[PDB]
């Protein structure tokens, strides 16, 4: 009758249960239908190759030493603390770098049964998941980091997971993220990882991240464009000063190299070469022609004064059409291709 | 016979089972078997000289009070809930080049127990360790470090624990992925050090060592090509006519400061070591033939006080600076390849 | 009676009690009217979108288990170690990235029951809370970050949170933000949140931040103003100084450069513009144009000296006036639209 | 007898004693003289405003529970084991942060107890304590930080704290701060804080950090004050030298910015200026004024050469002027009025 | 006999063993002879005044409880988890900011007992000590960090430490420090701590680490000596070059100013003066009366360019000399005295 006894004789010290023995011992396997609710999705450091999620597990399973008929109602409700007195599937995430889970006033879990002795496992976890990231085309990397559940010591023979068939990943109602774009596409794939000791059951869902060009753009774009603009306009300066266009180039580099040491900084140290590097080093060539331009002229000064203009026209009028068809180039083979 | 008989009956409290004994007590030692899987590698911090392994430490050995009998057929192996690996007898091992070391308990203590008919036994652990490996950093940017991990045993000598390597395929790795370094899947060496710490006794001890060879892409590309792109500007200065005096000293001066600068950032970007790092060679190097610039336009103006010793000197410089730089640039590489 | 004996027999061994068990179970759902006392309020970092609060979390409730008669005093205080034998209702706050208790010389928890059962459970906290902030207006922002208080195990059927009537949130007397001026008007609402399972109650408190101009002020709108204003003194220098005038104008850009990279560099990555940005691309373009003009007034010194010297007049005159109503609109258009 | 069965018939299981029941039930507070033994004092940061102690905190209360005859030695020292079957009073620092005991081979305590029942408990501890600052006057500011000992469960009618008459807070033999110059004289009040739940007492103390003005000396003053003799020896050179003058003129400028954004970027954010701001303030607008004159000497050149000579001396021989009471200004009202 | 049954008699809950009270209770003191193991030695920050170690703690002591007759083994080791159901000395690291064990796959202890009852007690640690430091010479700094073992709860009247006789403190072969050198010169003395409680006893190591001058020189002392010969390279070029001269002393003050700026970061905020800042300022003023001078020689000029002349070759002939000299005394005497 009480909820106590009740519980005594169901799962408690006097129901016989033991949680060091799983469902179907001697038997088939159990089927986990695991589920997840994402709550707070960021903290993607490419540096660390990382991003943070809070998530409302789920973890549902078919164990019928829970079937009782005094209670009616079907699904019902326990206590959370009610929680190590019955058997959990070990599951853990390959890919997890640090991972805690959150206990304010209890521990955050949730157990709740049904009458055919169903179960529903739902327990908060903050995940420091690990995805390497590919940054040939780093401003727009559409990404794709992963979330490997696994099992530990049970191995594919008595212990299987599987998604959901219907509403498997959700997201909450409002979210939003300051350098992404997440995508309402969520490949579902079987990881199944096999070692040594055993066969090993393993779940992955890959969200898609594309990173957009706002910032990146606003930061590292366009002042590169005016530093080679201002390149630019010291052709019509004069041919006579010397100091002025030599210490507008020498600025010019030095800005540059600087903007391109602040862009790799922000970033991981990787040998393959990234659009960004890419731009920063096209631009720092070009304010260094530029001076080389200037310093041709020079050289012929010393009647030359004909082939110096000439030359400083000619490179007035070209190196801004060499630019932008590079720029088409670039943009089209960094929006479009990749 | 139900499991929590089998269970009971093999070991708890509640059958002839001390976990505060090991096998063979006061007899044979234990010869534990070892096997090492590295998930992720990689957090290496050269400031710290550490690196983040997260890996299963896999630890078979034999246990006589351990013995399925032949009364039952269920299999030749078995396996148990994690909670009892904390029952039964656990040996004392740590990694001694360790930092900090935590488990991985994410809705259940990640770890494995699995157990034989004979009494073989087998335990993996999910662990994500911080060791610590001291660099040589003589030639910084292609150096060939060699980071280790030396498992250990603390509370028991070498006449009751024995640590062993598997035979075939101890250590396992798929798909490692690192952004710098890139490790090498043959040049795994592994040994044995078996320490002997002064007042207790012998100490058992094995250890791997993995070779990582960095790349030289990032330092290449950020340290390098723009110092190049420096110093050649330095040259270009000499193309300047001499009689400016304020459009050929400016060059010389800022490639200087950016080399400083560059060293400065360098040194923020990396530990503080006594010994040079060929890296900072190369960048004193640019910097003293920067230098030779500005000198050189001095010599020029000290002369110029006349026009052919100028152009003598601006001449020479021109022709001078590239080679020597050339040799130069040849012998570092060739010296640091 | 001995004390020990009047606990034993309310709530310990031998009273009867099971914590594992909401009070009133299989009726009417339980009211848990919350309130809290905040103590301290800062660490707001938009790099990571949090804030750091310690709060004297309060959960009264209705018991019908601890109703008694044997001692007459009404409010009753115990010792917080037997804290755990009683019931403790489950909560999280959902927007938390870190959690953690206070214990220093013991469990800082609290424990105060009343004649007719009703109980009081005041615990310590500390709480990394996350709030989203939106930067377009970012020296002027006026954000809004919560705290949803929310139970995971139990649904709204048998669990029901909702704020205190009086004093429902309070704050230190003597409080202050270093960034922030914190208000008295703090909207109540209900989130109540609803995910797959069932319907589970949150309750949710929205601050309002406004941030003080004071420190973004003075660390960028007057170094920028009087970089723009070098760049306009380049104005009036004849134009035999073509290096004076070329060397200040790219050293303006420089330090301009510089003024936006950092300023972006402490506040997260983000696509859409911000305030400050605005201010930093258009005193960079300001100075630009001072170099612009100063290049065409050399070119056109190949008579000339005069159209040049007009062109300078004219520049001197304009240039200050366009920064002058641009400045206007900005402030304008950053302190009416707030 | 014995001293295991002594302890058993004290506190133990055979005793009768309950740790969950303060002394002197239903009837008198308890009057605790507490106590600390700093041992270690700094990781004073102005950006999370907070200070890092390491103390010896000890607790004197007297309960009659503990009254014994067996052993006539009057003082008796017991295992700190021990200690979680006695009764301890409710404590934290309402300030703190980050609080930690320091478990290192066993939980570091002391239990010392005499025949008249006099307890004493000291426990080592490490507190983050918070203490907002005022930095109107930031390199030569005195502050007050604070500690506030104060109860959570316990109230005013069943629990008091209150200093101690003679050595209530020492400080170890050869302690010294960085950059503090701490003092001997340590304010002691009662904060007998008053929350709505009732009326919990509070312990206070009050140190005086006394920053010293040394390294912030010569590390931005003495810098300022080179930049600005460069834009005066900018003074003596003749007009026909733009370039020169022009270019010390700004990087005086710009180097004076940098140096003011670093120093604030080493500090909090703040609303209100500090006295640093101040004279970089003063210094930028001193070698701005400096090429103002150029400009103003340029202007009057191009018989007003005579002018711009007398305009180049009489600024050579004022702005020192000037800049000297300048200085005594600043120096003599903020190191005697302020 | 059996072990089991042999632990139980010993020690174990059948035994009779109190592990709450220490060996000869109203009795002569324990001595405890304390030695350790170095095994990583680093992480020594100036910022945070700390040195980070790893030693294997080793305590050893006589109980005559522990004497067996069974067992003709004379040194017999035991499981780590036996270890707490036996008495321990009370024991600390005063010195300490934070410490910790260091538990993977066990509790890392040691458990070793003798036929007398002699036991041993060997255990992991990691101690992040404190020692305040003395930069007066900051990059030849000799300091001495200090490892303060002591006690909390028993006064030196039942339990007194000792040192051990031969080998109190070991290093590993093969240990080597980025920054410093560590020495084989180890004092070893007793530092008796006297609170007001009572006489408590310590035992106190102090390692003398030289530090290595190789970074710093390379780093900060070569830079800055090749900026002070950018500003003698100034003097050949003649006189009419203003520009030149003029932006070169200025960029080398700059760059100077931000050397040394960068220096004093990197190292906590301090008042008393470091050589290294003795030779920034030195090097500063160096160039700075450069630059002086070559304002002089302007001002002379306009045969006074004769003079002019004169005064350049007095300077060229002269800063060499007077630079030389100081930096005699410098290294003379910050090496050979200090
Ligand atoms: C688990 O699923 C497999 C197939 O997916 C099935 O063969 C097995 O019977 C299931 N286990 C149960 C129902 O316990
Ligand atoms: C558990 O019982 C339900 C009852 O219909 C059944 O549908 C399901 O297949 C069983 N197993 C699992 C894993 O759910
Ligand atoms: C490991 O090496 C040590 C040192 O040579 C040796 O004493 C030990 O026997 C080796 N281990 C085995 C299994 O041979
Ligand atoms: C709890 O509040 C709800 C209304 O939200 C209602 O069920 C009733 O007023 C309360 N039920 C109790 C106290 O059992
Ligand atoms: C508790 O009981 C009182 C009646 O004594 C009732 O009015 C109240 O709603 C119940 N619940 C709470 C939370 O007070
Ligand atoms: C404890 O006993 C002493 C004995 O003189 C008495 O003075 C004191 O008031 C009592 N209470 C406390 C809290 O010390
Ligand atoms: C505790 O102190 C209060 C005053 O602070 C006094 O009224 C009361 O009697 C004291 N109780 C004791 C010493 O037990
Ligand atoms: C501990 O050492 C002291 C040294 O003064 C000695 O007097 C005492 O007898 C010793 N106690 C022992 C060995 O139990
Ligand atoms: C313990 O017993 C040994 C037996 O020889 C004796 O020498 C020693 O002094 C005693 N005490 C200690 C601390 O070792």
């Amino acid at each position: 009758l009480s909820p106590s006894d009740f519980l005594d004789k169901l799962m408690g010290r006097t129901s016989g249960y033991d949680a060091r023995i799983r469902p179907n011992f001697k038997g088939p396997p159990v089927n986990v239908t695991c589920n997840i609710f994402i709550n707070s999705f960021g903290s993607v450091t490419e540096t660390t190759m990382d991003y943070r999620v809070n998530i409302f597990l789920r973890q549902q399973w078919n164990d019928s030493r829970l079937a009782y008929s005094e209670y009616p109602d079907d699904s019902l409700d326990l206590d959370p603390s009610m929680l190590d007195s019955i058997w959990k599937p070990d599951l853990f995430f390959a890919n997890e770098k640090g991972a805690n889970f959150h206990d304010v006033t209890t521990d955050n879990k949730l157990l709740r049964i049904s009458k055919n002795g169903k179960v529903l496992y739902s327990i908060r976890l903050t995940l420091t998941l690990s995805c390497p990231m590919d940054l040939k085309n780093f401003p727009m990397d559409v990404q794709t980091c992963t979330m490997q559940l696994e099992s530990f010591g049970y191995t594919m023979n008595d212990l299987i997971f599987e998604w959901l068939s219907d509403g498997p990943v959700q997201v909450a109602e409002g979210l939003t993220l300051p350098q992404f774009i997440l995508k309402e596409e969520k490949e579902l794939g079987y990881c199944t990882k096999h070692y040594n000791t055993g066969k090993f059951t393993c779940i992955e869902v890959k969200f898609h991240l594309e990173r957009q060009m706002g910032y990146y753009l606003i930061q590292m774009y366009i002042p590169s464009l005016l530093i080679v603009i201002l390149s630019w306009v010291s052709f019509w300066i004069n041919m006579d000063a010397a100091p002025a266009r030599v210490a507008l180039g020498i600025t010019t580099v030095l800005t540059m190299t600087t903007q391109s040491s602040g862009s790799r900084a922000s970033l991981p140290k990787v040998s393959y070469v990234k659009a960004i590097d890419i731009w920063m080093a096209v631009c720092l060539l070009f304010v260094f022609a530029a001076l080389l331009e200037y310093a041709a002229v020079n050289f012929v000064s010393r009647k030359f004064v004909d082939r110096a203009k000439r030359i400083d026209t000619i490179s007035r009028a070209a190196f801004p059409l060499a630019f932008l068809i590079f720029n088409i180039f670039y943009w089209i083979t960094y929006k479009i291709i990749r | 016979v139900p499991a929590n008989s089998t269970s009971n009956i093999l070991n708890r409290l509640l059958v002839s089972y001390d976990p505060r004994i090991r096998p063979n007590f006061k007899g044979i030692p234990v010869d534990v078997v070892v096997n090492i899987f590295i998930n992720s590698f990689g957090s290496i911090q050269e400031t710290t000289m550490d690196y983040r392994v997260n890996i299963f430490l896999r630890q078979k050995w034999n246990d006589p009070r351990l013995k399925l009998p032949s009364d039952f057929r269920g299999s030749d192996a078995l396996t148990v809930d994690p909670t009892m690996y904390k029952c039964l007898w656990k040996p004392d091992l740590f990694f001694a080049n360790e930092k900090s070391a935590n488990f991985h308990d994410v809705t259940q203590e990640n770890i494995l127990l699995f157990i034989f008919r004979d009494g073989d036994v087998l335990v993996s652990m999910r662990l994500s360790i911080t060791l610590s490996c001291p660099l040589d950093l003589t030639l910084f940017p292609m150096d060939t470090q060699r980071c280790k991990m030396q498992l250990e045993s603390f509370g028991y000598t070498t006449d009751d624990l024995r640590f062993i390597w598997q035979s075939g395929d101890p250590v396992q790795l798929e798909k490692i992925a690192l952004p710098q370094f890139d490790i090498k899947k043959e040049d795994i060496e592994y040994g044995n050090c078996t320490k002997y710490y002064k007042g207790t006794g012998y100490y058992t001890c094995v250890e791997v060592i993995f070779t990582l060879r960095r790349q030289v892409g990032f330092y290449m590309m950020g340290v390098y090509a723009p110092t190049l792109l420096i110093v050649v500007l330095s040259w270009l200065s000499f193309w300047i006519n001499p009689d400016a005096s304020a459009a050929r000293v400016p060059l010389g001066i800022f490639s200087v400061l950016s080399l400083a600068s560059e060293c400065t950032t360098l040194a923020a970007e990396l530990p503080k070591v006594s010994y040079v790092k060929a890296l900072d060679v190369w960048l004193i190097a640019c910097l003293l033939f920067g230098f030779a610039s500005l000198v050189e336009y001095a010599v020029v103006q000290v002369m110029l006080n006349i026009p052919t010793a100028a152009k003598r000197i601006d001449l020479y410089a021109r022709a001078l600076f590239p080679f020597c730089f050339l040799f130069f640039n040849v012998i570092y590489w060739s010296i640091y390849l």
